[PDB]
């Protein structure tokens, strides 16, 4: 895995 | 640009057959299953009496040792036995039992993979299961049958070593997936189909998988929105099914041929969990 870290929450919308 | 059909017909004649799927609580809605941040359900009113400043804050581990009670009101929700699959839980069965399936991925934490027939084999649960929980103190595990009592009882449950509060292997936000979602490494490259069914892909590391499948695997995606980096990242074998999950499901499975053989499927299926 590259980088594949916690779990988290994204952006990028509404 | 591939169309609905043309993904019908690669599968029809086994040109994919590792298929690799990708799952969200989309899915899971159709089973009754109810959003707790939306008023109406049983399970909403059951948690307003508790002050949480956002339904996000029922799975952030600051705000379950401030007052566990809300998460264990979800998990006497969602343990098993009150929700059965659906339609759409079937046909990834009916994938997996015609030899398909490489590897299912979810979000969810109903557990109804496992209840529609897919042996835990073929599944990782990213975002962990209620079959199991750990002490938050001293790190002892239990089986979920074993703190079932409490939770049915609305009583949040306690070591029984070290008194500590008892909570169920679900991965909380900040938390690390579970050592299972490491077979991405190895199912991914593999893939040579990947279907994104009910999620809008929100978080993460579960929702950068989607980039991880090699360039000329297309992507098969039945949800209301067009979603995460199939929007700024699209390519060109990307296939977007938009509208209601299990109508684009039953679409799919008829343009493949598998209706009457999946409803037979599921009615032998719900009735032997009655
Ligand atoms: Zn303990």
């Amino acid at each position: 895995g590259i980088s594949y870290g916690r779990k988290k929450r994204r952006q990028r919308r509404r | 640009k591939l169309s609905l059909q043309d993904v019908a017909e690669l599968i029809r004649a086994r040109a994919c057959q590792r298929v690799v799927v990708m799952v969200g609580a989309g899915i899971s809605t159709p089973s009754g299953i109810p959003d707790f941040r939306s008023p109406g359900s049983g399970l909403y009113s059951n948690l307003q009496q508790y002050d949480l400043p956002y339904p996000e804050a029922i799975f952030e581990l600051p705000f379950f040792f401030h007052n566990p009670k809300p998460f264990f009101t979800l998990a006497k929700e969602l343990y098993p036995g009150n929700y059965k699959p659906n339609v759409t839980h079937y046909f990834l069965r009916l994938l997996h039992d015609k030899g398909l399936l490489l590897r299912l991925y979810t979000q969810n934490i109903d557990g109804l993979e496992r209840v529609s027939g897919i042996p835990a084999s073929k599944l990782v649960e990213a975002h962990g299961t209620f079959a199991s929980a750990t002490c938050t103190v001293c790190q002892r595990p239990f089986p979920g049958e074993d703190i079932r009592a409490d939770v049915m009882a609305d009583r949040v449950p306690r070591c029984p070593v070290c008194t500590g509060v008892v909570k169920p292997d679900i991965v909380f936000f900040g938390e690390p997936l579970p050592q299972r979602f490491l077979l991405h490494v190895v199912d991914f490259p593999m893939a040579d189909l990947l279907l994104i069914l009910g999620t809008s892909l929100e978080v993460e590391p579960f929702a950068s998988l989607t980039e991880a499948v090699r360039s000329s695997v297309p992507r098969l995606l039945i949800n209301r929105d067009l979603v995460g980096p199939l929007a700024w990242h699209p390519r060109s074998r990307d296939v977007a099914q938009l509208g209601d999950v299990v109508h684009g499901v039953e679409s799919l499975v008829e343009l493949l041929g598998w209706t009457e053989e999946m409803r037979d499927l599921v009615q032998r299926e719900t009735g032997k969990l009655d």
